[PDB]
RNA sequence: UAAGGUGAUAUGAACCGUUAUAACCGGCGAUUUCCGAAUGGGGAAACCCAGUGUGUUUCGACACACUAUCAUUAACUGAAUCCAUAGGUUAAUGAGGCGAACCGGGGGAACUGAAACAUCUAAGUACCCCGAGGAAAAGAAAUCAACCGAGAUUCCCCCAG
RNA sequence: AGGGUGACAGCCCCGUACACAAAAAUGCACAUGCUGUGAGCUCGAUGAGUAGGGCGGGACACGUGGUAUCCUGUCUGAAUA
RNA sequence: UUUUGUAUAAUGGGUCAGCGACUUAUAUUCUGUAGCAAGGUUAACCGAAUAGGGGAGCCGAAGGGAAACCGAGUCUUAACUGGGCGUUAAGUUGCAGGGUAUAGACCCGAAACCCGGUGAUCUAGCCAUGGGCAGGUUGAAGGUUGGGUAACACUAACUGGAGGACCGAACCGACUAAUGUUGAAAAAUUAGCGGAUGACUUGUGGCUGGGGGUGAAAGGCCAAUCAAACCGGGAGAUAGCU
RNA sequence: GUUUAUUAAAAACACAGCACUGUGCAAACACGAAAGUGGACGUAUACGGUGUGACGCCUGCCCGGUGCCGGAAGGUUAAUUGAUGGGGUUAGCGCAAGCGAAGCUCUUGAUCGAAGCCCCGGUAAACGGCGGCCGGUCCUAAGGUAGCGA
RNA sequence: UGAGCCUUGAUGUGUAGGAUAGGUGGGAGGCUUUGAAGUGUGGACGCCAGUCUGCAUGGAGCCGACCUUGAAAUACCACCCUUUAAUGUUUGAUGUUCUAACGUUGACCCGUAAUCCGGGUUGCGGACAGUGUCUGGUGGGUAGUUUGACUGGGGCGGUCU
RNA sequence: GCUUGACUGCGAGCGUGACGGCGCGAGCAGGUGCGAAAGCAGGUCAUAGUGAUCCGGUGGUUCUGAAUGGAAGGGCCAUC
């Protein structure tokens, strides 16, 4: 499936390129998010005019964390914080993601999400990561300098 | 019923033919899958029971054109 | 149109009429209980039980009208959920059912024949199902022909067992 | 023509040939209205998950054979005067 | 009628009356007859319609060869003195008839196969909700007065009232015999017989449907029908048989 | 207790008990083109299937065959894929028998390719089997033990 | 962990020799301060002669017609043939991770005074499971059938040209 | 001893079969072997040693070749 990239993707291209992406990836990830759009001739003929707004305004305001899946883990952000927690094992606490941050205030601004709500878990025997999470148990349990720092 | 809402593919009757050319009636069913398509014109997920060929048709045409055809045909989605 | 009539069994009674509302015939109207697609809800068909709105009343109760489902359009309304959407209420329009054959489509046997029998036949027949019309279907060549030409579909006769 | 009349009726009766008839409703033709559908010439354009293909079936008189053409359940998939 | 053979003790018929079985359509071959004759004849269709038009076609006057092809000849063969098949026989179109072919094909007659519906008012199982079981026996557990151990074991009386317990009516069944067998009755009567508080029985309603159900299992039962119900259809199935 | 309503009531069926086996729950299994439903509003002390059939003594030996179960070096093996070869067509060259690029095309079928089968082990309250010979020995998977017996 | 491939880095011992000559053009000097030549040395290769490579310091020079040689310079440039290193890169494979397809007969919210269904939030699984087409095996669970004749009845035996 | 007549096309005329077929055959054309020659030779003293049709494989044959030229396929001949 040929698609033109509206934003930067990891290993496909950057800011406009007819990339041959697998149909499942395009259908389920790139187009449902604001990453790409298929090139059915007319679409690129509109893209060649849209590039003035896209490559400058949208590019400046948001060019990373297109789906907050891999950019959060790669481009470390929101490391500085003040809330500690209980003993070093985050569980159900959103904490702080916006306030007390400097890098995430200029142009491109990646973001994070919440964690598993309290129904079986508590402040011992495990931990959570301050980042986007779909899995909450098998997900990576790397320290984020927020659980105890 | 096993009907693709994009293409209208139904089950179709034919023959299982043995090596002795024994013909026993059978059905060819389509490759139906219930899929949630992200429609941008309404910022929504629309569920449709679509074959793989119908999914290729959606990928080519655009979900807007396919849904326009569906609502011109009826087909409450 | 009429000198005779009130259907027949089917007599009788009481009447109607005889120059034109007796009767009879044709056109157009009105009435058209209840069940039945039955449609206010239910039900063991022709029954049981209601709601809302007007209008009467002797204060006992009465009469009429509306009140189904679904589809389409609109209007208001509107969750999880901010905008929205699903959804809810209302209003107009339409459908539902029955019917012999013919018609198009979705499914689809077996007996039987083959001197058994399985490919084949029977036969896309019987039968079931959906849908339309007075007809239906098809229809104006991405068709044939043969270096000459024909010129949409449909039907009959040959070609030809 | 036919049918009745106490047996078999052209002239007994009802009819038949033929010539006539509608207050009212309605069909058919012309003429003839209202609304609404839009002729002609010139430029163009001129039907893609489609034709075609692998696999499995089916319809073609044709049972896959050396088997053209047609439909498509599955997987693919052009040119475009 | 059927047979080698029938008075046959082999089949069929109680009698009368009425009905009851070689047909129709289209092809094709032969025979008779009629018309025309190297020609014969139209089909559909038109048509004021059994006329007339319509020769599209069909058969015939030429055969041989697988065929191209040749032609009163041709094929076979390198080629025939040969050999095969033809040249020396009028055909065609109706009408009548005899055969044959497709159709039900002289008539009646299966067991059975398939399709679509009707049936759990009988019965088999289950489900819900009600009901029934005279009377009389035996006398478990347990419990109190005793006999007994340092305390459990334990042995009698009284109490108690268990059990797919016992005898036996209602009720449910059906082991034996007789009767009856064109019955009183398409399964019963009489005399005896099993169970009879349970795995019981019974009323009302409901559910399971035919290659299916249900079955404490007999191929049992599913409306007097069951190794595949009944009704209607394919259907005049097929019948080398009577 | 049940059973062939209507020629068989029994030694037949069922049964409490026992054994094997499957089933981790959206259970196995069953009725169902499916949705769903029972199992079961149960959870291995449960549920299904199969066999035997209170209770007492017991229940011997054989895994060679069929079945099931487990594991595997290797062999063969489908769809799919399509290496190489062969043939038709024609551009051309041919004083010509003939040769013959590219494209399209018919045919062949190198390579990849799972289970299964071949092979190894277990299992008999799985289907089943359970000797001769001469007064030690052949064969087998093992050679009928206990008990009973016209 | 394998292969094709734009392109470029490495591969070219009849021997003549200053010793490691695929080849045709173009040409008489290429590189060296985004560093030459000299040394240790990195794993590659090797015919037992070095080619080409990373880095350390390095700081003004190695490399022709050379005379020979069937061939005259890796002096520059370009297509290209034997061989051989790598990646952007295309699919093959094993593995691990992930989430966004897809599952949930987990929890909570809403439609909604509803163990259905749907939407939503969240968790758990996760490209597995499962479904469509195609395919090998198994498959009396089910179905359709076949299983001869002669014959001193039939069967068993015999026979059949 | 020499040889390939275990030949090719035909075949008057017969015999035996319901038929499908089977069998014997002088003689003609071509070419050949043996014999000086006349002549003999179309397998073996004779009679058993066999399997129709359909489908298909191989060699030959420009007979046909679905617009035309090929080719595929089909026919004819030999044969499995």
């Amino acid at each position: 499936m040929q698609v033109i990239l509206l934003d930067k993707v990891a290993n496909l291209g950057s800011l406009g390129d007819q990339v041959n992406v697998k149909a499942g990836y395009a259908r389920n990830f790139l187009v449902p998010q604001g990453k790409a759009v298929p090139a059915t001739k007319k679409n690129i003929e509109f893209f060649e005019a849209r590039r003035a707004e896209l490559e400058a305004k949208l590019a400046e305001v948001l060019a990373a964390a297109n789906a907050r899946a891999e950019k959060i883990n790669a481009l470390e952000t929101v490391t500085i914080a003040s809330k500690a927690g209980d003993e070093g094992k985050l569980f159900g606490s959103i904490g702080t993601r916006d306030i007390a941050d400097a890098v995430t205030a200029a142009g491109v601004e990646v973001a994070k999400s919440e964690v598993r709500l309290p129904n079986g878990v508590l402040r011992t025997t495990g931990e959570h990561e301050v980042s986007f999470q779909v899995h909450s148990e098998v997900f990576a349990k790397v320290i984020v300098n927020v659980v105890a720092e | 019923s096993r009907v693709c809402q994009v293409t209208g593919k139904r089950p179709v009757t034919g023959n299982n033919r043995s090596h002795a050319l024994n013909a026993t009636k059978r059905r060819f069913l389509p490759n139906l899958h219930s899929h949630r398509f992200w429609v941008e014109s309404e910022k929504r997920f629309v569920t449709l029971r679509v074959s793989a060929k119908g999914m290729r048709v959606i990928d080519k045409k655009g979900i807007d054109t396919v849904l326009a055809e569906l609502r011109a045909r009826g087909e409450k989605y």
